[PDB]
């Protein structure tokens, strides 16, 4: 999920901003790149 | 009389104007000056680089110095051969810097954090650490591996 | 000499830029127009018609705003004055202290000229509620935090502190520390036992953060 | 100055004479001096502006070149050159 | 000559970093239980595997 600062959730904005960090981004970026990799192969089927 | 400085600083041993990157140009300077030549008008000092990290600690300090020392270690060791990997380098520079001052690995600098007298008298020392710990009546603990 | 003098008025003007943007990130209230001016407006304001600049008239005053007085419950406006001659002594530092006396606030800050001597060091850290700060004109030209390697250093209140210790369940101190009188430390004016969150970027997983306290 | 006195042939050193006079003599032997002492050891681009250089000249034509100097916010410094004399000139 | 010099470098480098480990809190800590770093390499992945 998301944790903003100390003991508080953020809402629908700072997700892109990400000034709050809290790390764990190594786990997020892995799922991201893995998803877009399948997308790149999927959009390749489109042009084909 | 034909000695004393008319202009410039009392630092630089010599300088060079070299071709930077593909077609560009820039200069490299040999000296301890740093900030003063960065403060020197006519050049943008935003993006620069300097060796001998210890002195970089005297200007930028701490973090920026730790980022510089892991930058040089990786560089020179990525040329001659093989790979040391990015992981093992970052931990080496972190354990040195984390105290807030760059020091270590030398008998004069090896005593910073560790309060254990036996392991310090193990690596390098003989007489002093045994009598010094008796004088000040140290206690500490037996914790570490060695 | 017209040449070397215009070098110094550009220096001080850029030095005025440094001390300006510095007071902004502390939470104090200014605007983007305050820190940003060309050479034109600078020559009119603080420089006479004779062509020689001034010193004491550069002094100004600024306060905090909104969250700055919310996050940190104890704080307020300050009073900044400049120096006169490179030689430092009792002199105008007396009335400077006096200026702090009746006008209260928190920390009077003053920029040096050239040399510092133990005379002016007679009393640096005075008064019971607060203290002051010392800065050199030489050392201040461009900001260090904005330079190259130095990343964003985020100061936090006592709230976030105790919560951070409730995360990993840790005793106080014992964290990676940060020395004081350090050019970065004194820049933001950190006191004893103040945790500053540091966001650094190097390439492995890319962006990640770590916490460093201040001794 | 590395001089020498005849006869003995050792050296000559400056000695302060009484009441305003400066002299020199060889050490531990009679002699007198000085005479006067001396030693010695060892273009396409063009613009229109008024030329400050004046003999009879008062030249109209001039040269210029453009580059950014000092701070980024710091204005442009221009260099001027004259056709006739070929004098370099610098002002911001 | 290089053979004799090989032993000095690595050794003295060891005695500093000799005692270090990784707890179940994922934070790498020392023998004094001080935390030098919150996460290893900013990732936590081992280069061995
Ligand atoms: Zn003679």
């Amino acid at each position: 999920v998301r944790y903003d600062n100390s003991g508080c959730l953020v809402k629908r904005e700072d997700l892109n901003k990400a000034e709050y960090v809290d790390q764990y981004d190594a786990e997020r970026d892995f799922y991201h790149s893995l998803r877009e990799y399948i997308n790149g192969k999927a959009t390749a089927l489109a042009n084909l | 009389l034909p000695d004393v400085v008319v202009k410039g600083l009392p630092d630089i041993s010599r300088a060079v104007i070299n071709i930077r990157d593909d077609g560009k140009r820039e200069l490299l300077v040999e000296g301890y000056g740093l900030r003063d030549v960065m403060c020197t008008d006519g050049v943008i000092g935003s993006r620069t680089t300097t060796n001998h990290v210890l002195e970089v600690f005297s200007v930028l300090g701490i973090e920026a110095a730790r980022y510089s020392i892991i930058r040089e270690i990786n560089y020179t060791m990525s040329n001659h051969g093989m790979s040391v990997d990015p992981r093992h380098i970052q931990l080496l520079g972190d354990v040195m810097t984390y105290k807030g001052e760059v020091l270590g690995i030398t008998r004069f600098g090896l005593s910073k954090m560790r309060d254990s007298v036996l392991q310090l008298a193990s690596f390098e020392k003989t007489t002093d650490h045994l009598f010094d710990a008796a004088f000040y009546m140290k206690k500490d603990a037996v914790e570490g591996v060695s | 000499m017209d040449q070397e003098n215009e070098r110094n008025i550009s220096r001080l003007w850029r030095a005025f830029r440094t001390v300006k943007e510095m007071v902004k990130d502390r939470g104090y209230f200014i605007t983007q127009e305050e820190v940003e001016l060309p050479l034109e407006d600078f020559k009119a304001k603080y420089c006479d018609s004779m062509g020689r600049p001034q010193r004491k008239m550069m002094s100004f005053q600024a306060n905090p705003t909104e969250e700055s007085i919310s996050k940190f419950p104890d704080m307020g406006s300050l009073w900044v004055e400049f120096c006169d001659e490179p030689s430092v002594g009792v002199k105008t530092m007396k009335t400077f202290v006096i200026h702090i006396q009746e006008k209260n606030f928190q920390t009077g800050i003053f920029v040096y000229q050239n040399n510092i001597t133990p005379s002016a060091m007679k009393l640096v850290p005075s008064i019971p509620p607060a203290t002051i700060e010392t800065f050199n004109e030489a050392a201040l030209v461009v900001n260090i935090t904005h330079h190259e390697l130095v990343p964003k250093h985020i100061r936090l209140s006592s709230d976030e502190k105790r919560e951070l210790l409730k995360r990993y369940r840790l005793k106080e101190s014992q964290l990676p520390r940060i020395q004081r009188a350090d050019p970065v430390a004194l820049y933001l004016g950190l006191k004893r036992g103040e945790v500053v969150k540091i966001i650094r970027k190097s390439e492995t997983s890319g962006r990640y953060a770590s916490y460093r306290i201040c001794m | 100055m590395l001089s020498f006195c005849p006869s003995c042939n050792n050296m000559l050193l400056i000695t302060s004479g009484d009441s305003g006079v400066y002299t020199l003599a060889c050490r531990s032997c009679p002699y007198e001096f000085p005479i006067e002492g001396i030693e010695i050891y060892d273009n396409v681009d063009q613009t229109k502006t008024q030329c400050p250089n004046y003999d009879t000249c008062g030249g109209e034509s001039a040269y210029f070149f453009q580059l950014q100097i000092r701070s980024a916010d710091e204005p442009m410094t221009t260099f001027y050159k004259c056709v006739n004399c070929g004098h370099r000139w610098k002002e911001n | 000559v290089k053979t004799a010099e090989t032993g000095y470098m690595s050794r003295r480098l060891m005695k500093s970093l000799e005692d270090l480990s990784c707890q179940y809190d994922n934070t790498v800590r020392t023998s004094a239980n001080g935390i030098v770093q919150f996460t290893y390499g900013g990732d936590g992945l081992d280069p061995l595997e």
